[PDB]
């Protein structure tokens, strides 16, 4: 198996097995006609997300579009300590991941931004405030 | 063209105070007109970042709308006509038909069959199947040379011999074309210059006289008398070569008569039915065949000269009756096309639905393209790969250029730069030897239209190293794409040119301002060559002139303009 | 007897196939041996164009002018114009180069002569024309004169000289509206029943170059300039007429479809045909036509009625009575298919009084044309159509019920019938063998007892009947030319074998 390279958007050259990168969808029908060039992608990212494909390259998610219907399904304990990082490189994983067109680890990443909305306490949701200023003074009557 | 930036929610107390409307893109159009700003502004949230470029999502929803009456209608679709200085057709073609079938000979005919055998099957299979059995009336036609009296049905099989051979004449390569042929007699009679090769353009000649003499076959037919499949595939073996470009309106009358000869048949559905005759079903799934592809080259000549729209009932949303062989899915890719492209010259805006369903069936289709396997040395099924892939990536990258326009999705604009580089690719990976009449096919003269004119158009306004290396790689698979595109090709260049100077007078000149909207000599240039064009095609003119007697008679900144048009006039895409 | 309601529902069926598609608009052919001209009627039309002089097409337009305005102003309006016109025509004569619009504006002045040949009676046409060249040329018999079929011949061969005009024109290459000048023109003779689907073909280019325009509505408007005001209503002329010859051309082998002073006797005209198909959208569908409709159909007939009875005439204005009895036939001819309806579908006491004495309205306004200076008026195909279905009904009619004032009116129609002019030619034949079919039918009735089965019944009639509508659908299917096209692919049944095999249907087609 002839490998074939990646590169992120800060010039770096990354090289991975073909049958872990064709996990991407992107990749896929790039070289269904090696270098390609990923950018917006911070390359500690990338390295992420080749370590998650990695991990996977075996594993079986449902289905191919009864996904919304067939999940609500918790995630696995590795995905979750895998993304239990700060929040900016969260949303990074994310956007290069939807770039990447890699679905089950978009609805990893999205399950895990849901647990930390939906969850919240009582006191957060007090605040930030409706372009109706006299109107929010009515609001805050009670 | 309407400023805007960062929607803000609420409607402002200003505007209501006064009882106006109240554009809410911040602070105002209204309130900067006045130089009310601190009231519009200073209630809550005082995050400013002056990008200074909030002139750039009505010039995008502009670029559909020049897309459409530019690339699409203006160089391709359009003909002006003076009946007055036309002239007759006295001859009616006869010396020239007479010796442009004088000069084909025998064996050369072979050749060409057996060129088209090897190397043009994905085109006419779906049309008329096996073309070694019409091997066969190629000898009928060379046993009735001499003859003083031709059937109806022997003609109707000389005009599908003679629409074949022009197919073949069109795409085939210039060695093998210098091989068979001879050059001396065509400077002979034709009067060009005496060293015009065939690189310099006797290729196209060629190929226009043969399609000529095919129409000439058919008017022997009497073919309005006389209803038969063989115009219905005539027109379908001619309809993959530049002659949907050279005449038109003449296409367009000729789809209608075809138009008319399929719904002659009164036939509704296309599986066969439990009680039949075996040739009644074989007939019923060529008929299906035929249906289908021409369906695909009806919608690739809509326009406002044809009006009469065969489509019946054909969507994708949330067909399906078919068995997906090649051509029912080299109809499903047009169908999805036709789903976007049908937002061109409306004024609203797809839903998010819409889109994500045609981003799934554009995953489905990818993945059942590439899981095909066949025979390298199968040149054929190597060019129904390389055609399916180019139309699977040209509706890829309208899909993100509708994106990007209505929209604007996270990191859109790169995606079109992917695609376009793939689209690039899959071009510049046919240069090389044995494939390069590959690149003959009328719809990579579609896609590269489209790509080398979104992309001067958005370098004239917003600038990126990436965009100006795509634009020089533009710039330079368009210098070397093949002649028989011709004259058309040269027009091409030509709208690019007029673009690039256009980028000159977006620098010279500061934009104005006048509060709300702004005032630049570029956007009225730009809606001055939409105005000529949707002028140039409006038939009132040749109604009042067919009639009979009624005759009609009808700062420097407009001398900029008036400049640039003098200049530069967008009438030079017209012939 | 309970076996009437279901043969008159039958009778619906057989006039939609028999009468209306076989007679007119059904033409068999053999692709294998029909010789394709390739001369494309060169020495043809080169003939029929020398043979023609200059002042005899003066004296055409003089007839022209004076004696067929009710045809002609829906399309052209005036033709005095078209004077100038024809003066270049003979100044582009022996020219060696030539234009698209002169050859636009010959195609029209052609079409023009066609029905100037066509309606002219027998006398003034003797008067102008020679037969010695024409026996010349085509080497028949010496003695046929015009009235022998040598008006027919000369119709149709001028009706090819336009169309090959038109053909030299590239017409599918240059849209312009002389191409459905010209057709509106032919369009009023029998031409539509010489070429039958070379008449569709053309219909569809008008339809095409029609909708190449993009006009909607013709209502002008204030800020218009007077020349587009012109130009809208001259195209709501000809879309309303071109809309009434697509109604006449019904049917399998035309798919598609396109829905102050004399202008309101042109809406007038566009009504009746409206309340036309209005009627006779129910012929060959299963539905029945409920009594409000019936009753509507009737109140606005009514109406009508009265603003046709509000015309006026005069008697040397010949082109106003010509165009009074074009309306009150169309108007008489609405009104007996309504009672024909109402007869078949609910017979309501006195329908069979209506459709006699609407059919003796009919049988006096052909009847009356027969005098001096009136013989051209019967030569418009409408009459035709019409003597067609009445002539059937009354004979379907006379087989099953007996009358003695039905069976005068059938005299009457039978003595009508071979009275017609000679111009219809073979088709006139043609109808009258359809007739004589039917006496006979009427024998076979006759001398044979009706079965019972307890439930439905049993007579050859029945099944010849049935057999003619299966065969006519039979040669109504193109499926064989499809299959030529792709590649090279009890003494029940002893007396219908006997009447089939004497009186066969196929004499009626082509
Ligand atoms: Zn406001
Ligand atoms: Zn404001």
């Amino acid at each position: 198996t002839s490998n074939v390279v990646l590169v992120s958007g800060e010039g770096e050259r990354f090289t991975v097995d073909k049958k872990i990168a064709e996990r991407s969808l992107l990749l896929k029908n790039y070289l269904n006609d090696i270098v390609m060039p990923v950018p917006n992608v911070r390359s500690s990212v990338l390295q992420k997300v080749i370590e998650w494909a990695e991990h996977h390259r075996d594993s079986n998610f449902p289905d191919e579009d009864d996904d919304d219907s067939r999940k609500s399904a918790p995630v696995d304990s590795w995905d979750r300590e895998f993304l239990k990082v700060d929040q900016e490189m969260l949303y990074e994983i994310i956007l290069a991941a939807n770039y990447l067109n890699i679905k089950p680890l978009l609805d990893a990443g999205c399950k895990v931004v849901a647990e930390m909305i939906r969850g919240r306490s009582p006191e957060e949701i007090r605040r930030t405030f409706d372009f109706t200023p006299e109107e929010e003074a009515a609001i805050r009557r009670e | 063209n309407r400023t805007t930036q960062l929607k803000s929610k609420h409607p402002c107390s200003v505007c209501t105070r006064r009882k106006v409307k109240c554009d809410r893109m911040i602070p105002c159009g209204n309130c900067r007109k006045r130089g009310q700003d601190s009231e519009c502004m200073k209630s809550t949230k005082l995050i400013t970042a002056s990008s200074s470029k909030e002139y750039l999502p009505d010039l995008l929803l502009f670029w559909q709308n020049y897309e459409y009456w530019i690339t699409n209608i203006g160089l391709y679709k359009t003909k002006q006509r003076d009946l007055t200085r036309t002239p007759a057709n006295l001859d009616t073609d006869t010396e020239e038909c007479m010796f442009w079938m004088n000069y084909l000979q025998k064996d050369q005919s072979f050749q060409l069959m057996n060129f088209a055998m090897e190397n043009l099957g994905a085109l006419y299979f779906g049309s008329i199947g096996d073309i070694s059995e019409l091997y066969l009336r190629v000898e009928q036609y060379w046993d009735r040379r001499a003859d003083k009296n031709h059937s109806v049905d022997g003609k109707y099989w000389d005009a599908l011999i003679w629409s074949v051979f022009t197919m073949c004449i069109y795409y085939m390569p210039v060695e093998k074309l210098a091989e068979i042929f001879s050059v001396y007699p065509l400077h002979e009679y034709l009067g060009s210059n005496k060293r015009l090769n065939w690189e310099d353009g006797m290729q196209l000649v060629m190929c226009q006289n043969f399609a000529r003499c095919s129409l000439f076959q058919l008017k022997q037919c009497d073919f309005m008398a006389h209803p038969d499949i063989r115009l219905v595939q005539a027109y379908l073996i001619l309809a993959t070569t530049t002659f949907p470009y050279d005449e038109p309106l003449l296409a367009n009358s000729l789809l209608t008569q075809c138009i008319h000869t399929f719904k002659n048949f009164h036939v509704d559905d296309f599986r066969p039915l439990l009680n039949d005759d075996p040739v009644e079903s074989i007939a019923k799934v060529t008929l299906g065949r035929i249906f289908y592809r021409l369906c695909g080259c009806d919608y690739l000549q809509s326009g406002p000269r044809k009006p009469i729209a065969l489509h019946t009932e054909v969507s994708s949303l949330l067909v399906y009756r078919e068995e997906n062989s090649t051509e029912v899915l080299y109809w499903k890719i047009i169908s999805l096309d036709r789903d976007l492209d049908q937002y061109l010259n409306k004024s609203s805006k797809p839903p998010l639905k819409t889109l994500d369903a045609i981003r799934r069936e554009l995953d489905i289709f990818q993945y059942k393209v590439d899981s095909l396997e066949e025979d390298f040395r199968s040149n054929n099924s190597r060019f129904q790969k390389f055609i399916a892939l180019f139309q699977i990536s040209t509706v890829s990258w309208k899909l993100f250029k509708m994106y990007l326009i209505y929209y604007d999705t996270a990191d859109s604009l790169l995606k079109v730069i992917h695609y376009s580089k793939v689209i690039i690719s899959l071009i510049v990976n046919n240069f090389h030897a044995k494939s390069e009449f590959f690149n003959r096919h009328p719809m990579v003269m579609q896609t590269i239209t489209r790509v080398v004119s979104f992309i001067s158009f958005y370098q004239i306004f917003v600038e990126s190293a990436a965009v100006k290396q795509l634009l020089v790689d533009l710039t330079e698979l368009t210098a070397n794409l093949p002649t028989i595109f011709g004259s058309k090709l040269d027009k091409l260049v030509y709208l690019t040119e007029r673009l690039s100077k256009l980028k000159l007078l977006w620098d010279k000149v500061q934009l104005l301002d006048s509060g709300d909207s702004f005032y630049h000599p570029v956007f009225k240039i730009l809606q001055n060559d939409i105005k000529i064009i949707e002028l140039k095609n409006d038939e009132m003119f040749s109604l009042i002139k067919g009639l009979g007697s009624l005759v009609p008679l009808n700062s420097d900144f407009r001398t900029i303009v008036e400049e640039f048009q003098s200049e530069y006039n967008i009438s030079d895409i017209l012939s």
